[PDB]
RNA sequence: AAUCGAGAG
DNA sequence: ATACGCCTCTCTGCTTATCGGTAG
DNA sequence: CTACCGATAAGCAGATCTCTCGATTGCGTAT
């Protein structure tokens, strides 16, 4: 099974207000155990295995002077099929505020599955 | 320095169903000594002649095997009691 | 010694004749919704 | 007991409870050619005296009003002249248990 | 569209009576798909191990308990049978989820100790043990159109799957097939409800429906045709076949 | 429900009545005056609908 | 043979304790939010008809 | 003060003894009903679980409900079934005086 | 309409037309004794039917 | 503390100070 | 909703939760349906007499009962009913009522239904068959005493279910009167 | 949280 | 840009209008 | 004769098992 979630970091900021968050890691006090499932650019490596409580994408918001992440919220474990980078309709050379992630879950036939 | 009779509604634990008098004593009457009680007037130095009511009124007072009402949700039993308390009136 | 205070410090005397029963919380919420209708419920405690 | 042929005026019905301690009952000659007790669906109704009524009430620990009630105006109470408060005995021929007795009250 | 008022908060099925007092969401329940099992004893339910680690029962420790409640506390929250939580004498709730084996061993060493605090000298610690085989469960299949559609089953803890396992005789009572039906399972937490589900609501007592007194349990199809074959005049069995059939279906160790 | 927490009192019966406007103010903890639920700074106002009188709101101790 | 999409990993749920509703202090709705299941009107009626009263409570 | 409470207590006791049906004329079923059996077992199990004394010898058992069934077998459960009547009167039958099944 | 005459108002309020059965209850100041099963649930008391039909008392032998 | 297992549900005096 | 309170009381009369009486006897015989199946199956009861006797155990169920008055009154009532009953129901008179009215059937052996006793008599008359007929009648009467609905049985809930749940099996309306 | 759609028994 | 003001196909009962019968 | 009633005709209020997913939730004026 493939499931795709859209991590749109621009949900708060809108209509020319300052960029509140940036994809990546800041210089704050952050646990080093986050680089296992996250690349240096605050996006997960393709082919990693994510469970509940596993970081998905890391961003640094200058507002809080802290590193915040969005976590995988799903009981069924998944792998990461791909990580897209989507740009906006604004031709101004802005940062990426949209990252698309497609997961891959193994649906091995268990019992209780209908044939 | 006076003696005050009291009507009490106490809970009897299941562990004391062989000496209910001692059980009521230890659960409630002992923790009521040398402490200012908001009802009787003040402190209590002691007590004597503890008596337990009965849940079956037909049983005359010339008995030792009294019934205790049991809480529906809980093994603990509830019943009324009588006891003379020796207070130190302010 | 039958007085007590509030968080605002406005102390006053009141009846300490209060008990502890076992009830659902939805009963308490229904009693609130009934206060919003100007309707009071009087729950009689069996031991007085 | 007064029976009348066709109709009753209001000027007659206004005196039914007017003469205590006696009682007057009214019936129509029409809608009487058939006894409602001979119909097989109607059980044997036996008016109960007070002597056994108190006995029933003490046996079951009942108030008067906690019994099944029979209407003061239903034809069975009309047939029996049943007053308010005096219970009645009913022999219901049950399909399963054969015969059994139940007690309604007129109220 | 209109803003709801106080009356609309109580009026209909979506209100408050018929939705939060006439029926409530409950704790210590589980839902899953049922799959058949003819190797459970018609009074039991096959509990998947995934439920058997979550659902727990409060068990107060005693002298007849510290043999196995101690072992459950040593086993911990994952290995079954084990325990998740320990409730202390003064109401403190201790969780075993994060602890280490040394901590669990020390706690189970102190699982029955005399109380120096005399306020709670009448209480004993409670261990939230896992649902073992001696426990009882309350199955349920909506629409619960009669009392037989909510019975009591003993628990048989199976090792493999994640579907509740049901015997075939529990089909005329639930009006259930095994083509994706899901049944609710409720785990009572007090001895009174335990004794209720074991004696009053248990499945052994529901043999005849009160509707007309006709029986409601029995084998269904495969067992019926197998019986017609086994009990015909053409069926003959040697000594080994006879003894094997009899032992396999009897098993005097149970 | 814990079976080691016995309850002594029970609700033996209930009755329906009217909450007179005198007793409401007798039993009240605060009168609400101004429709200021949350002002600027993202906090409730004093004496508003979400007052600290009517309970402890967010990380604020109840004023009652 | 065709494999249908109604796998059993999307069906089972178990709850012992957890999040509760706002004003009723009762379990939340929903498999994915860690909520309890509902004992409805018909379940209540069937639980009374057994004479099971401690169980119903 | 205490005169008011004494009056209340006396009236409550009077009603109580007016409701206690004497042993001479209690006319309920001699056998113990299934509901009574279930609740007696459950409450006895609760009491054993909460450390109440046991009047039978366990065969090394550890299920309190099984222990209660043992005591009910040996007729050693000190409980009384207050069979309330619809009017509010009641009879006190002891479990010993009641025959199971 | 068939249950207008009933001692317990909680049963009717939980049944339907809660408002009409609550105003009718509060006008008559109708105190209900908590006998119907529904009222027992609403208050949260052990039911009367079945194993609620009786009470259990101990026999303390001292 | 001061629960049903230490303090009585209700205390009443039956007679004035003897 | 309305039958949820109706239940069988210790007086064997079924009645609403507040106290109001609905019936004096559950069905007129106070027997349980989950126990009524083989009462009329006299052939089965006769053939299994010894096992049924060992399960009922009159040895431990005869000190607490009265086994004279109910039988005497039942005999008198049956004699009177035999004398009459060629007459219409409106013409008969209750000199003697049904036995179940007087004696509590859970306490008086022989106080049984008016149709159960008649059918048992017809059986014991139309076939004589080595266990004496007296012991078989005593066993049937103890079986009736044990086939009684327990006080507290939610007859209201059970009846509501028994009328509703089978009604889902008829809501197809294929083929004037409703 | 309301609706809309899709479905499972 | 941004804060104020706002929008075509059911089925039981209980309860009321309306322009005339109905005993004294 | 006169209230006084009343058999129509007419208006009005409420119901019509459990479960899992996703997608979307509004618009005119005036500083
Ligand atoms: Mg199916």
């Amino acid at each position: 099974m493939y499931k795709t979630e859209k991590v749109d970091l621009a949900l708060n900021r809108n209509r020319g207000d300052p960029i509140t968050q940036h994809f990546g890691f800041g210089n704050d006090e952050w646990p080093k155990e986050w680089l296992e499932k996250l690349d240096e650019d605050g996006l997960p490596y393709i082919g990693t295995y994510v469970e509940e409580g596993d970081p998905i994408c890391a961003y640094f918001d200058d507002t809080l002077n802290k590193t915040k992440i969005k976590t995988y919220h799903s009981s069924e474990p998944a792998y990461i099929e791909e990580v897209n980078l989507i740009g906006d309709e604004s031709n101004k050379f802005q940062e990426l505020q949209t990252v698309s992630i497609k997961y891959r879950i193994r649906r091995t036939p268990q019992i209780g599955d209908k044939f | 320095i006076v003696r005050v009779p009291i009507a009490l509604y106490v809970s009897l634990a299941p562990m004391y169903l062989e000496n209910p008098l001692q059980g009521v004593m230890k659960q409630h009457l002992n923790p009521l000594v040398m402490k200012y009680n908001n009802k009787v007037g003040g402190v209590v130095l002691g007590y004597e002649g503890l008596k337990i009511l009965d849940a079956d009124p037909l049983s005359k007072e010339d008995t030792s095997e009294k019934l205790i009402k049991i809480t529906p949700d809980t093994p603990f039993g509830f019943t009324w009691c009588h006891v003379n308390l020796y207070v130190w009136q302010p | 010694s039958q007085i007590w205070e509030d968080g605002q410090g406005n102390k006053f005397v009141g009846g300490n004749e209060t008990t502890t029963v076992a009830i659902p919380f939805v009963l308490k919420y229904l009693d609130s919704e009934l206060s919003a209708m100007g309707i009071r419920l009087r729950y009689n405690v069996e031991p007085k | 007991i007064f029976v009348y042929q066709n109709n009753i005026t209001p000027s007659a019905m206004k005196l039914v409870p007017s003469i205590p301690p006696a009682t007057i009952e009214t019936f129509n000659e029409a809608a009487l050619v058939v006894n409602i007790t001979h119909h097989e669906l109607v059980p044997k109704h036996i008016r109960l005296s007070s002597d056994e009524k108190r006995e029933l009430l003490k046996r079951y620990r009942l108030k008067e009003s906690q019994l099944p009630r029979i209407q003061r105006a239903d034809p069975v109470a009309l047939y029996l002249g049943l007053k308010r408060g005096e219970v009645v005995k009913i022999i219901r021929k049950s399909e399963t248990s054969g015969r059994y007795a139940s007690y309604r009250i007129c109220m | 569209v209109p803003i709801p008022g106080v009356k609309q908060a109580l009026e209909k099925k979506e209100g408050l009576f018929r939705k939060h007092m006439m029926g409530k969401r409950v704790n210590y329940a589980a839902r899953s798909v049922i799959s058949p099992d003819p190797n459970i004893e018609t009074n039991e339910i096959g509990v998947p191990p995934v439920f058997a680690v979550k659902l727990t029962y409060p068990e107060p420790v005693t002298a007849y308990n510290i043999a196995e409640l101690r072992q459950a506390v040593i086993n911990g929250p994952d290995k079954w049978p084990g325990a998740t939580q320990i409730q202390n004498e003064d109401g403190s709730l201790v969780s075993l989820i994060g602890m280490s084996v040394e901590q669990r061993k020390a706690l189970a060493n102190q699982l029955l100790t005399p109380s120096s605090n005399v306020s709670t000298h009448t209480l004993n610690k409670k261990v939230y043990r896992h649902i073992k085989n001696r426990d009882v469960v309350l199955m349920n299949r909506q629409p619960t159109l009669h009392k037989a559609s909510m019975m009591g089953h003993k628990v048989r803890v199976l090792p493999n799957e994640k579907t509740l396992r049901l015997h075939y005789a529990n089909t005329g009572a639930y009006n259930a097939d095994f083509d994706g039906d899901e049944m609710n399972m409720h785990f009572p937490q007090n001895e009174n409800a335990r004794a209720e589900a074991l004696n009053l609501a248990n499945t052994d007592s529901q043999y005849l429906t009160p509707t007309s007194g006709s029986p409601v349990r029995g084998l269904i199809q495969d067992h019926i045709s197998a019986g017609v074959w086994l009990t015909s005049k053409d069926s003959f069995f040697t000594r080994e076949q006879y003894q094997q059939y009899i032992y396999g279906c009897i098993r005097p160790e149970d | 429900m814990d079976i080691s927490k016995p309850v002594g009192s029970e609700i033996t019966s209930v009755d329906f009545g009217i909450l007179t406007a005198k007793e409401i103010r007798n039993l009240s903890a605060k009168q609400i005056t101004n429709p200021t639920v949350l002002d600027n700074l993202g906090h409730p106002v004093s004496g508003g609908l979400y007052d600290l009188a009517l309970g402890a709101f967010l990380r604020n101790l109840c004023s009652t | 043979y065709q494999r249908l999409r109604h796998m059993v990993n999307d069906k089972f749920q178990v709850r012992s304790t957890g999040p509760v509703n706002s004003l009723t202090m009762q379990p939340v709705k929903g498999r994915k939010r860690h909520g309890g299941i509902r004992v409805g009107e018909m379940e209540r009626d069937a639980l009374i008809g057994h004479g099971t009263s401690f169980l119903l409570q | 003060g205490p005169e008011d409470f004494q009056q209340h207590e006396q009236i409550r006791r009077k009603t109580l003894k007016e409701k206690a049906i004497p042993k001479d004329q209690r006319a309920t079923t001699p056998y113990m009903t299934k509901y009574e059996r279930a609740r007696i077992l459950g409450t006895r199990a609760l009491q054993i679980s909460m450390n109440a004394p046991v009047f039978v010898d366990l065969e090394g058992e550890t299920d309190p409900l099984r222990i209660a069934m043992k005591e009910l077998a040996e007729k050693k459960i000190p409980l009384v079934i207050r069979r309330y009547l619809p009017d509010g009167s009641f009879e006190d039958w002891s479990v010993e005086e009641l025959i199971v099944d | 309409q068939g249950m207008e005459t009933s001692t317990s108002s909680f049963m009717k309020m939980s049944y339907e037309t809660t408002c009409q059965f609550l105003t009718k209850a509060v006008l008559d100041n109708e105190r209900e004794q908590l006998d119907s099963p529904s009222a027992r649930i609403v208050v949260g008391k052990l039911n009367n039917v079945g194993t609620g039909s009786f009470d259990v008392l101990a026999k303390v032998p001292n | 503390t001061a629960t049903t297992l230490n303090t009585p549900v209700v205390i009443h005096a039956t007679q004035l100070p003897q | 909703k309305q039958l949820e309170g109706v239940h069988v009381s210790y007086d064997n009369s079924i009645r609403d939760a507040d106290g109001t009486l609905v019936q004096f006897m559950y069905g007129g015989d106070a027997i349980d349906i989950t126990k009524e199946s083989h009462m009329t199956q006299f052939e089965f009861c006769l053939d299994n007499y010894y096992a049924l006797l060992k399960k009922y155990n009159p040895s431990a169920l005869i000190e607490h009962l009265d086994v004279e008055s109910a039988l005497k009154y039942s005999k008198k009532t049956l004699k009177y009913r035999k004398k009459h009953s060629k007459e219409p129901h409106y013409k008969q008179s209750v000199k003697y009522d049904p036995v179940l009215a007087k004696y509590n059937p859970a306490k008086y052996l022989g106080s049984v239904s008016e149709n159960f006793q008649d059918k048992l008599e017809s059986f014991l008359d139309k076939n004589s068959k080595g266990v004496n007929e007296k012991k078989f009648r005593a066993l049937m009467q103890l079986k009736y005493m044990r086939s009684l609905i327990n006080p507290g049985e939610a007859v209201g809930i059970i009846a509501s279910q028994s009328v509703g749940e089978p009604s889902t099996q008829m809501t197809l309306n294929t083929f004037n009167v409703t």
